[PDB]
């Protein structure tokens, strides 16, 4: 596709908000994907760069882009405790029950790292509380296994 | 001084005889071909520890001696138990006395004695140990390990044993080399190269707690936290320290043979000044023993004395310096469990620091008069040698020359001590430097009964040892630092003889078998510290010339007395008497 | 003479090739990046022994040479077989020859050769070995081990194998760390603190004999003494010494590189003086070789020769000095199974000590005249290189395989060079190999398909074979307070003939006893009992002399022309006297 | 017969004195009222100690002053167990002369005959049989002194036992 594709992946990767605007403006493919299938929105979501997430979404970035293992930007934001990104992704239409190749959902991941504020927002937006991964496990099983009583309360 | 090279090694949960016969003898037998060795001595202790001291002719290059020693030890390492090898054997070329002590307290009481010791172990000790001129560093405390405190009732409920716990920890706290995607040599046209990451070391009690021991036949899960309490705690619990009565830890530092005291102390201070800014709040360095304005006090209780009775005596020592001598004494740093020469429940040391010389005017407030008064004040403490000393009669080794054994060498020692007590005009204070035998719990495993039940001896001995002695399983990463993981019974299931009967082992047919079905036990005596001298069993005797009598006359009488001892008992002079 | 660091290791029951390929090569490959190294040589023997000699430039600091050798050795140590590591690999910086021999005898004849060798190993050797200036100490004999001599009929009768014996010994001759009652951290208030003592090392044949191998279904017990004889005995039985025909042991002592000979000898005597007052009755030190006054006699039979045939030649040598030279010779300390090239069944040495200078008047009664006559008298002993000498025109040649030709082709090449050197007596005298010839060996092939089909494991097959016919160091025990080894091996009469292979049984997965003959085949073949290597390549040392009046320079030069015509891949180098 | 461990000043002294073979001091302490059955933390009385360490005269002194000949330590073992185990003949005689329970079983069912037998102390074995020892007493594993003699391969003992 584009040389600016790769520059945008790199700039989103490294949190360079200004370099990201300038590249958006010059036609850089907003859904350019690297070798593992990560888009700028994936990278910005994983590394916690909120402004870049926002700029990209406004420029039409595919909110539900999936990587080669089926994981979406919301999987990454939920897993790495980035609350304000989780909220924006879900507001711009992120699929709250997206499953990866393993059947893992953003809820499973937030639950596993005990990100409680994130777990609440996911349930706010309709996250399926009884979704099973390929092993039969729910967010509730994950709370029991990790002995995280606060998270057990929240999932009843 | 004759240079001395020291080998130290450890076997967790081993008694003196085990240490002596799987470690000490083996190293000793292989200290051949080393230049200028004058003599060799060792202790094998019921703390699971051995110290071998090789003393070289005066003028020997300590560098060369250390190297020659380390090289022989390396060639013997494969003959030692895996449990000892895996602790790390150390070889040092240093003074036996401390150059200085670095104390560490928490001024805001935010951190316990145990937290502080770990902070020191984990953040300060290694850089101090790498400083040039630093010969030996003793932590006055222990680094944390991950401690799995097993409950035998809960293990038996789920038909498990410590073997199953250990197996599961090695499998689930693992660091796995998994290769790569697009690894070399690759196929033509490969676009992606990435490391594969599988299992990594666990980092938290939470993680160890969810180790999966087994899935019951109804599909429920038995996690490690269901048979154990999981906590950070010391690799050992033997050494506890206080600064002016407050929780403390610290580093006792000994000068490398030939190093410059003053430059080494300065480099140590420079290194501590790199660390201070990153201490957690409260943590503070104090300087309780900088070598004339300082002295030590030794506390030796008889073998068999416990941590609490040593503590009681240390409290009396500390109290005296902080009440009676408060106009002269700035501080006391007291260590329970360490005693200058040796490490044990029955021993302690206090490091005393005086106020400015200028503010202690008068002969009666100088070191000599103070130590002398303190020795007098402590001379009437019951069943404890307590003495204060700044830092010569004779040093005698009674030697087992004919395989006589511990018991006969003890009788022979006692015969010589009794004979020397009948010459009070020639000899004074002729005494053992070591420890008396004490009661020990002899347990016999019935091999016939184990085989009849289908219980494996290795499961029996691993069960006994891991529970009652502790077992170092493998490593984990605590806040980025490699540290150890230990399994052991929780305290309350390993205190009394009846507790033996509550440990169960699983037979080949799945049945749980209590230890009482295949064992029997009795009380007996044995040694908490076995000594050797130039490779043979030995017993060190100290003493002095009586008043108005020469060292050489006293020695001559010791030789006379020694020539009438039972067949196969020899002797030799060492130390000051060589 | 140039300084030499020596690496020595042992692999019990190993043949020369096995030693070479699992031990010697692995070490050798690391011996580079060592300062002032001139050359390296090695022997790998069918006694299960390897010795590598690293020879340094004159004036090299021996302390540093030893350090640097050992640091390269450490790279090979974890790649070595565990049976080698466990024997204790050694690195020494000694002279190659003896400074003195300390002999030990029993004037009351109440102790055998075996007893005496054990007494010396257990109470005397270590302290000598630790003495400064002592580079190497050789025991003429062997320390006692606990010997379990297995009987294959009795093992098969109870469906047991050596694997089971070895397993039981490891389980029941054990030293267990069992912790404490009331140890730290305690329940606060605890008063009782006591070490737990569980199993401890066995100390006696009686305790070994009652090891419990199994309980039958009927409740009867199979004990280790029901399948083996149990006694104290040598770790090995290869070295046997006599002093004036009397049972003896001793220490052969070599001087550490650069150490003072007088000083060192004196400290050895000082240390012996500490031991003497505690000897059992009858025991005594004798001094058969102080370094004119003395000389040695080397005895070398061809490979294949047993202890018996070597003893015979040694008796003829000893007989000579005690009959014909009895007015000159005070003592003969004769050692069967150890010689100049170290250890082997076909080698021996006599250390001869003469009476006082002044009780031997006349030039024919001096060392040179005596050794000449002895060498003369021994020259007609057949199938034996026997000579007497007291410690030059020669050359030291190395034939080297430089192309992977293998041992058989290198022999062929050696023979070609030796035959052509035989046609030049004008320039070359006594051109001979320094090493040993190939001998018959019994080659046994495990059939993997049969083993797998019967459900017998290969580790079980190999242990059974190795332990029975070679012996196996199981673990340690305590003999009269001293750590010592425990060995299992077949009793002699079950490991003497090819048909004995078939009386050893291995246990399959399904419980059936399977004789060795069901999964194996065998044939005779030839191989080497001493493989040599020079600078890390397979080699064959050839020795010889400049012919009368001709220079070493001219004889070396001829040997090069002859060598130049040898097959492709074969090279040479000069070592020792010929190097410079 | 299980005497309790009092941290008693004169009890300690006696326990220690009986242990080191200080004949005179044992006499002094006895005259000064010391508890003849003072016990240490493993339940050993001074008689246990004297019996273990082979101090014949102390054993007689303790008995003369009322010591419990059948004191049990915390695992059920008596001074006769110790003396028989460790080969102290004259002590075994003295103890049995004073009413020692010749068939006393420890917690493991082990009797003085079992110990004497196990360590091949043949003269002691005869004395115990002489004093009523049940030759067929079985420990917790079913074993008699005869079983012991067969396992140890001590033919001399098997013969005494018949």
């Amino acid at each position: 596709g584009s040389d600016l594709g790769k520059k945008l992946l790199e700039a989103a990767r490294a949190g360079r908000d200004d370099e990201v605007r300038i590249l958006m403006a010059n036609g850089a493919d907003v859904n350019a994907a690297d070798v593992v299938g990560w888009t700028p929105l994936h990278l910005a979501a994983y590394w916690g760069h909120l402004e870049i997430v926002e700029v990209l979404l406004k420029n039409g970035a595919d909110v539900n882009a999936y990587d080669t293992l089926g994981s979406t930007p919301l999987h990454l934001a939920a897993h790495f405790g980035h609350l304000e990104i989780v909220e924006v992704l879900l507001k711009n239409g992120a699929d709250v029950n997206a499953k990866d190749d393993n059947g893992i959902t953003p809820l499973h991941l937030a639950a596993n790292r005990g990100h409680l504020e994130i777990v609440e927002v996911l349930l706010k937006y309709g996250a399926d509380v009884n979704a099973q991964d390929k092993f039969g496990k729910t967010a509730f099983d994950i709370s029991i296994n990790n002995g995280n009583e606060d998270l057990a309360e929240i999932l009843q | 001084a004759p240079p001395a090279v020291t080998i130290s090694a450890s076997y967790p949960g081993a008694d003196a005889k085990t240490v002596q016969d799987t470690v000490t003898q083996v190293i000793e037998q292989n200290m051949n071909g080393i230049d200028n060795l004058m003599y060799m001595s060792s202790n094998s202790d019921s703390t699971g520890t051995v110290q071998i001291t090789l003393t070289f002719e005066s003028g020997t290059d300590a560098d060369i001696a250390q190297v020659q020693v380390q090289n022989k030890l390396q060639l013997a390492m494969p003959l030692l138990p895996q449990e000892v090898q895996q602790q790390g054997v150390s070889v040092e070329k240093s003074s036996s006395s401390f150059l200085m002590v670095v104390g560490v307290i928490n001024t805001d009481g935010t951190m316990t004695q145990e937290d502080i010791s770990d902070y020191v172990a984990a953040n300060m000790k290694d850089a101090i140990s790498r400083t040039s001129g630093v010969g030996d560093v003793q932590l006055f405390g222990s680094q944390y390990a991950m401690r799995i405190w097993m409950n035998p009732n809960e293990l038996n409920k789920f038909q498990l044993t410590p073997v199953d716990v250990i197996t599961a920890i090695k499998a689930q706290n693992a660091q796995v080399a998994a290769g790569q995607l697009g690894g070399t040599p690759p196929v033509k046209g490969q676009q992606l190269n990435a490391s594969i990451i599988a299992q990594t070391r666990l980092t938290s009690t939470e993680e160890f707690g969810k180790i999966l021991l087994k899935v019951n036949q109804d599909g429920s899960r038995v996690l490690l936290r269901d048979v154990a309490k999981i906590e950070l705690g010391g690799e050992n619990y033997d050494i506890i320290a206080e600064f002016n009565g407050q929780p403390a830890s610290g580093l006792g530092i000994k000068l490398a043979t030939g190093a410059n005291a003053l430059d080494t102390a300065a480099a140590i201070r420079a290194e501590l000044a790199k660390m201070e800014p990153f201490f957690p709040s409260g943590l503070k360095i104090v300087y309780p023993y900088d070598t004339q304005g300082v002295f030590m006090t030794m506390v030796q209780l008889p073998a068999g004395a416990t941590q609490e009775r040593t503590q009681k005596v240390l409290n009396e020592v500390t109290h005296y310096y902080l009440t009676k001598e408060k106009n002269n004494v700035e501080s006391v740093f007291a260590v329970n469990g360490f005693g200058f020469a040796g490490r044990g429940q029955n021993t302690g040391i206090a490091f005393v620091s005086l106020k400015d010389w200028a503010d202690r005017p008068g002969e009666e407030n100088k070191v000599e008069a103070i130590t002398m008064r303190a020795t007098r004040a402590f001379s009437q403490i019951k069943d404890a040698m307590v003495f204060a000393f700044n830092l010569t009669g004779f040093d005698f080794e009674l030697i087992d020359q004919a395989g006589l054994g511990h018991e006969k060498l003890t009788q022979a020692r006692n015969q010589l001590l009794a004979e020397a007590a009948k010459h009070p005009d020639m000899l004074t204070s002729v005494r053992p430097n070591g420890l008396e035998d004490t009661p020990q719990f002899k347990i016999d495993i019935d091999q016939e009964k184990a085989q009849a039940l289908g219980v494996s001896i290795n499961d029996i001995n691993t069960t006994l040892g891991a529970a009652w002695g502790g077992s170092y399983v493998n490593d984990f990463i605590d806040r980025g630092r490699v540290k150890k993981v230990y399994v052991m019974s929780e305290a309350k299931y390993r205190m009394l003889p009846d507790d033996i009967g509550d440990w169960y082992v699983r037979a080949a047919d799945g049945q749980m078998v209590p230890f009482s079905a295949f064992s029997s036990s009795r009380w007996e005596y044995g040694s908490p510290r076995l000594e050797r001298y130039n490779g043979l069993p030995s017993m060190e005797i100290l003493g002095q010339a009586a008043p108005g009598k020469s060292t050489g006359e006293a020695m001559e009488l010791m030789e006379q007395l020694a020539s009438k001892l039972p067949t196969g008992v020899g002797y030799d002079w060492t130390g000051m008497s060589y």
